[PDB]
């Protein structure tokens, strides 16, 4: 070896690793192109054997997931969600040498209140798909024991790639569920605070309308005028005390 | 991964229970609830009469001790010491504390793993067995180490 | 590489600490997580403490960190 | 950009015997271009001591350019030129056909020609004009060579000649 | 965009005797493109050792258009461009009509020859006299080449040498 | 063989690589206790400049001509706002990467090429011994030049040579609109960089007892 | 600037047999150009007591540019242009294949004359008449050369012809 080299160096002058050493670059450059192959289908059957593993574990928990994410508890009168915001504390950037900011808190509005249909579930922000792959195709097959046998560690490497990669896409959608409903629970406390708008929205009526054809009995229509947003009048805002 | 720290250095778990249960049937208490973890010792096989001296087999089992705790992996150390009604409340208190005192620095001339030791010696104050008959032969006169595991 | 021996034997990775779950309920020593708590002091590679290696291959021995320093070390040399 | 006359390597995993030369393409698995693959063929040799591939078709993948390299073949691990195949194919055949054509002309010739000093004189007649037209056959057919077959499973050498891009 | 040289799957379900040249089509199952197929013809080779299919006519169902990329052929599950057929169609025949032609000429001037040293006599005018036509016929008639037909039910590979869009 | 005496030196290169990083990482404690950047830095989170001394200057431009002093110093580098202080690992971990590729072009085949071989490659090995020991010393003398410039700075402004860096904090309330918002807005700039005083007239003296 | 004839070392790390020459490179080790490379080829003499190598495209690291600067080959450390090979590849089979032809033409042809002065029969049969299609076959293939071979593991010479940069 080249680490204590002085020993190794003396070492490997014997004539049969002169010999030996010859033999592996067709080896090296059958086993590279095996070991790709190997990591690319346990990649592959693996990641979606975890991920239907992960579907099915999702569906023995369908009861507590649709009780803890109720939007029907967080819908407004007139039929719409309320808008998504973040909040940050403690804001500090340097900008260059002698150029600094700080700032004590920030809030952003990130997706605007708008008029919805049906409450979104959760089922779609934390399903995961799955597509069955029947097909393995196995051009390039390996010679001997050893070959065979690293390509099925190797195979076996792969398999637990894909396994952590659907893990990462487990926690990415739960964090994007959980920071969207972590903004409708924000701007409902803000609400309770007094330091945003509530939404305002006018309607109009009509009584029977239409022509000799076609009639409708009434005709009500409804848009919105104030979207909620923020505040600035500081003076105007009240805090909070418990007990 | 094989490159990567596959466990922590020298972690033997079969080492573990060896010496727990070496030092259980030895007779110095050692006993597990959750991470919190108590090991007692009594006086008699650590100290002379009334003395805070430390007799040459005990090293042997202040060995055994570190070899024990430098085992996991922890932040802070608490140590105690109690002894017997023997004289007054200062001299007491004093043995207690240079007793402590002692045993923690050896501990941490050792290879302790442990970032933060704290001493506490009381004397008679807290006492466990209320039969009170002997004097440093009673196993109410005692030392005590505690810590909790940290993940 | 069986962690839980002399013990109940493996239960699980309890993977929110990252550390095997033994049927004795006790935590064992070995690690099942990347994101997990190590102790380690010693790093590979070079250029280190700067921009990492250079994405682009100098035509001589030269190898440069993004920050512009050239690590001589890891360089080749005459 | 490639200097001018380097070592390379490819993977080859189809193979074809020399032929007829055609479309032969390998895939370079590792190096500066990764997922290329290179198109090319071979030359028909009067003698068969060693078999080369002449690649000229290359592309690497994700964009559409077609860089026109031609480059040679050796094969690996020994660092010379010569193929791994057989080389026997079509000696003993021709050889054996002929020489029991030969073998029937002299039986029918020689023993008709003892008869001075009926079955014998039959095993004459067959092998006495049976002899004659496999004979001028066997020297019609007697000029097949014997061919080599690379094999599907085997890597080879890419030396370059050219610089590309 | 398809790679240069890359390897596509072709249904055949048509044979040919190996006789007349012709459109043979084979009909592509995997890929990008669905429902195409590809029209070519083969080649007859002086020596049978391979048999192939070139390929050139290739069509893309749904709009109208017929691109023409050139392509080989290989066996499948072998990776190697022979065919899988006969080739010892006609060697047995021609050689056993020369042989007993060449038998009955030998049978006339042997049986002839030991005249000096009436059916039988007979026997060797049969043989002396239908010989020789029969030899020169069959001299004339030896030439025809043993002849290879694939089948209708075993599909076949197909490597790439161009790009098409 | 010059191949081999390159890749001796390679080899010798990264073992003493290995051995001195594991030497400085066993003397781990001591280097942050001496080298206490974050007891040295200011309070506004301000990196101190760098100041050169120099004594009994002399230069010789040509003939008759000579140019003395007494002292003189220099701002190296100037102060700047700073995050987290600095290490002595920023300086002092020399990199390692391990070759494990030597690709002997010439095996050795008779003994005399073995023999040349083994002094070859410890002709390579004391170089590359050599050689990390110089890229050791350069980089020690670095950061002590560091630390000596940052203590300098230090001494100057406690014996009155040069100013102390001047800071304008500016503070707004709240700002944006009805969709972003920032509720307190305080901003800090540095308007005076520290630099020397010509008037020594303000200078102050110095004992012991 | 190179001077007008001086001499160069290489290191030849890929092999050939001198039957089909083609690219074959160098690595230059000394000197001024480091990590330089070097393409070219051999050639065929009329007698095969030397075997030089034609080394022309050189390719320098560092900058895209290839110098076409020539120059031939001497064998290191023996000061000379002849070459380590082998020189009695293909005497012996040919030599063999025909004495063995004529001695069985021979054969048949005088033990057939020693009659007058069943089983000697046959060995007159088939030694008379397989001699000569195969001493006319080896009168036909005797004029096959016999080849040299470079190695793989030994280095070269450059000895220089025209100045460059």
């Amino acid at each position: 070896g080249d680490t204590g080299s002085l020993a190794g160096l003396q070492a490997m002058a014997d004539s049969k690793y002169t010999r030996a050493q010859k033999k592996q670059k067709m080896g090296k450059i059958r086993e590279m192109a095996l070991k790709e192959t190997a990591l690319s289908v346990g990649a592959q059957a693996g990641l979606a054997w975890r991920a239907k593993i992960i579907d099915e574990q999702l569906n023995k928990q369908a009861r507590n997931l649709d009780a803890i994410y109720d939007f029907n508890s967080l819908v407004l009168e007139h039929n719409i969600l309320p808008p998504v915001l973040l909040e940050g504390r403690n804001t500090l950037n340097l900008a260059d040498a002698q150029s600094i900011r700080i700032s004590d808190r920030t809030y952003k509005v990130a997706k605007q209140a708008h008029f919805i249909t049906t409450p979104p579930t959760w089922r779609q922000y934390l399903w995961m798909d799955y597509v069955k792959p029947e097909a393995p195709n196995v051009t390039l097959l390996p010679k001997t024991k050893a070959e065979k046998e690293i390509w099925c560690i190797y195979t076996e490497r792969g398999w637990k790639n894909g396994i952590d990669q659907a893990n990462t896409i487990l926690e990415e959608n739960i964090a994007r569920i959980k920071e969207d409903f972590g903004g409708m629970i924000l701007y409902r406390k803000l609400l309770a605070m007094n330091m945003v708008s509530p939404p305002y929205v006018s309607h109009t009526d009509l009584g029977v309308t239409g022509d000799g054809s076609e009639i409708h009995i009434d005709d009500r229509v409804l848009r919105i005028t104030a979207l909620p947003e923020l505040n600035v009048n500081s003076a105007e805002w009240r805090a909070a005390v418990a007990k | 991964v094989p490159k990567l720290p596959c466990r922590v250095d020298g972690a033997c778990d079969a080492t573990i229970i060896k010496m727990m249960t070496d030092l259980n049937k030895k007779g110095i208490k050692v006993a597990s609830v959750g991470q919190n973890y108590l090991i007692s010792i009594p006086a008699s096989a650590l100290f002379a009469d009334q003395s805070p001296r430390l007799n040459w087999a005990s090293y042997s089992l202040l060995n055994e001790i570190a070899a024990f705790l430098k085992q996991f992996r922890k932040i802070a150390i608490t140590v105690t010491s109690y002894s017997s009604k023997y004289v007054s409340v200062k001299r007491e208190r004093a043995l207690t504390l240079a007793r402590s005192r002692v045993v923690s620095e050896y501990l941490w001339s050792q290879g302790v793993d442990s970032r933060i030791i704290f001493t506490q010696g009381l004397g008679s104050d807290k006492p466990i067995t209320s039969y009170t008959l002997g004097g440093d032969r009673s196993p109410n006169a005692r030392v005590e180490i505690t810590f909790r595991r940290a993940v | 590489d069986g962690c839980c021996s002399k013990m109940g034997g493996i239960n699980y990775c309890d993977s929110s600490a990252g550390r095997l779950v033994c049927n004795n309920g006790f935590y064992s020593t070995c690690y099942c997580t990347r994101h997990a708590v190590m102790d380690l002091q010693f790093l590979m590679g070079c250029c280190l403490w700067h921009g990492g290696v250079y994405p682009q291959l100098n035509s001589s021995g030269l190898v440069v960190c993004n920050d512009g320093y050239v690590s001589e070390e890891c360089s080749l040399q005459k | 950009i490639i200097k001018t006359g380097d070592i390379m390597f490819a993977v080859l995993d189809t193979s074809v015997n020399s032929d007829e030369p055609g479309p032969i393409l390998a895939t370079i698995v590792t190096g500066k271009l990764k997922g290329s693959k290179l198109i090319g063929s071979f030359n028909l040799p009067s003698n068969a001591d060693k078999m080369v591939i002449t690649f000229n078709t290359m592309s690497i993948p994700g964009a559409e350019k077609t860089i026109s390299i031609s480059a040679y073949a050796i094969d690996p691990n020994t660092a010379r030129t010569a193929l791994a195949s057989r080389t026997n194919h079509h000696y003993l055949m021709r050889y054996g056909s002929l020489f029991a054509s030969s073998f029937l002309q002299g039986f029918g010739n020689a023993f008709q020609s003892a008869n001075t000093t009926s079955t014998l004189e039959n095993a004459v007649i067959g092998l006495a004009t049976v002899g004659k037209a496999w004979s001028q056959q066997a020297q019609q057919l007697f000029n097949t060579p014997t061919t080599v077959e690379v094999y599907s499973g085997t890597g080879l050498g890419i030396l370059f000649t050219q610089d590309v891009t």
